[PDB]
């Protein structure tokens, strides 16, 4: 993760101010509505036919928080995302059979959401740093595939 | 393949961009050059420093094109045909970079239009811009 | 789009595959799972061992569908429709994976057809498969 | 670059059979013929109008061999690709302004070419090692881009 102490900082300073409950839910919600092929992994969540449904589903709202929470531990382990995510890689690969390409979709939606919450504060330089951050994370979530 | 609900959301969202097409256009390119620096290779003759007159300048051109796209939403392939001939025969831009601009558009629209950026409209624009891109990289070979 | 010469090069090359198309389908998938392991995520119910019979069986279902596309080279969007539904609604396969299948198909077509795999034909196949992949991916949203 | 020693063997062992003079020419030629947009880069090579025109242009064949000779350097250093290629990375970015994706295409066309010459010898497992090496090289050519 070639992150500059200034990038490392930019990320960090802005996460601090994140409401994890809201963001996490929204990322996942948007993920499932914009790119509806991801719905395949979550048939047991119930009605996931429309945006209003996808966005109102409480299993989605709850899984979202968990996802972002694991995203949070990662920011505190920016110099070893791989070790931090090994076990998650295996699960997603060996038990869940999820194509890693979804990870990228999640990171990109994830970045969209943040610019939606912070508006002016989510500047080009801030985004740039987060784009490296989400890409380090997807690559780490997909590091132990086989 | 855009549905009518899709087409309707787009028209709306863009409509609120109204007169900031350009500011947005420029912002987007700036967001792109910065987050995906490999896209700079298509603009070696540009002064890419922040707030440059060329980027803006170029911001508009791009935006006016999207506005024409929206207005000819049901018939893009004809309305952008020249642009296609341009991006394929002259500029010869690698089709991947299209996804990168699109993402930087969405991110800009998202940061400027809180209220209009619903998940339904988010999903619409996403299909909208990808539809522009297919058309823009269709005359390649 | 496919030009006359393209359809011409495609038919000639596919015609040499003839009977061996089923075994090429399988060599194709096999090359895919070995070189791009993420693709397997879609086949957790198959046995993916060298020689697997579930893989040969599928290999043939895949070639049979490329053959029928050649056969209806001029009406591919309606000829491949069912398959276009299956991959989009039921299987739900991320479009990037198709470019990897295609690439392994060329590698396969190239290791068995030295006499026939010229630059022009190599250019006509790449175009065909991209066109096959577009149809199959056409109804995602 | 997770290269296991079998992978190293397969790779090294096979490359010892390549007439680099010829394969580099075939690869570059095919790159330019199957994806003619790349041509934007070599207007100084004369006639590129058609397959034959491309495949037989001597500035092409001469350029093909220059490229491949650099690929070979790389296979002699699979553990410091980023180091091997840093000056060729800067060149392609700062002076020729070449989008790195083109590196990926070249890589794949080269895999196609290798296959064409060696037929059955390019076994599934062998290709697989190659896909990694060309990926490695493409990343190494991409690294100093800024
Ligand atoms: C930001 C990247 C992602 C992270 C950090 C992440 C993380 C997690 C975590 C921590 C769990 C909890 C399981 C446990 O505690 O044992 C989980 C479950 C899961 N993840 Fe992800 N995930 C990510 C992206 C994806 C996306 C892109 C997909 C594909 C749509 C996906 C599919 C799943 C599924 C199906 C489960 C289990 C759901 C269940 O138990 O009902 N993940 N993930
Ligand atoms: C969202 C789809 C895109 C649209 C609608 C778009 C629009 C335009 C327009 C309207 C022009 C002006 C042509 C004229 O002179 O009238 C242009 C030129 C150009 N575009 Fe695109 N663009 C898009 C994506 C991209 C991509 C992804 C790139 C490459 C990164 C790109 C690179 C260029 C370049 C290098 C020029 C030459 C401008 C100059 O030298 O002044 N565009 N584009
Ligand atoms: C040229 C591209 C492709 C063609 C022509 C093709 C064709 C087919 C065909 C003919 C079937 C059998 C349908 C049936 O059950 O009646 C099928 C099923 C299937 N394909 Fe594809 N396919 C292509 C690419 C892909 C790739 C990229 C993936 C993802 C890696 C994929 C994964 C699958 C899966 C998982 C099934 C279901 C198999 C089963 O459960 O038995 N295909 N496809
Ligand atoms: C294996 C990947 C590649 C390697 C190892 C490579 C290597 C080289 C080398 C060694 C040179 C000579 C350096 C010099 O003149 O000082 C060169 C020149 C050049 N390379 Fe690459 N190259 C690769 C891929 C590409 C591709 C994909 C492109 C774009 C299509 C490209 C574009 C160029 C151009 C335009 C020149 C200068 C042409 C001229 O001499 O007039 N390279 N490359």
């Amino acid at each position: 993760m070639h992150l500059t102490p200034e990038e490392k900082s930019a990320v960090t300073a802005l996460w601090g101010k994140v409401n994890v409950d809201e963001v996490g839910g929204e990322a996942l919600g948007r993920l499932l509505a914009v790119y509806p092929w991801t719905q395949r992994f979550f048939e047991s969540f119930g009605d996931l036919s429309t945006p209003d449904a996808v966005m109102g589903n409480p299993k989605v709202k709850a899984h979202g928080k968990k996802v972002l929470g694991a995203f949070s531990d990662g920011l505190a382990h920016l110099d070893n995302l791989k070790g931090t995510f090994a076990t998650l890689s295996e699960l997603h690969c060996d038990k869940l059979h999820v194509d890693p390409e979804n990870f990228r979709l999640l990171g990109n939606v994830l970045v969209c959401v943040l610019a939606h919450h912070f508006g002016k504060e989510f500047t080009p330089p801030v985004q740039a740093a987060y784009q490296k951050v989400v890409a380090g994370v997807a690559n780490a979530l997909a590091h132990k595939y086989h | 393949v855009l549905s009518p609900a899709d087409k309707t959301n787009v028209k709306a969202a863009w409509g609120k961009v109204g007169a900031h097409a350009g500011e947005y256009g420029a912002e987007a390119l700036e967001r792109m050059f910065l987050s995906f620096p490999t896209t700079k290779t298509y603009f070696p003759h540009f002064d890419l420093s922040h707030g440059s007159a060329q980027v803006k300048g170029h911001g508009k051109k791009v935006a006016d094109a999207l506005t024409n796209a929206v207005a000819h939403v049901d018939d893009m392939p004809n309305a952008l045909s020249a642009l296609s001939d341009l991006h394929a025969h002259k500029l010869r831009v690698d089709p991947v970079n299209f996804k990168l601009l699109s993402h930087c558009l969405l991110v800009t629209l998202a940061a400027h239009l809180p209220a209009e950026f619903t998940p339904a409209v988010h999903a619409s624009l996403d299909k909208f811009l990808a539809s522009v891109s297919t058309v823009l990289t269709s005359k390649y070979r």
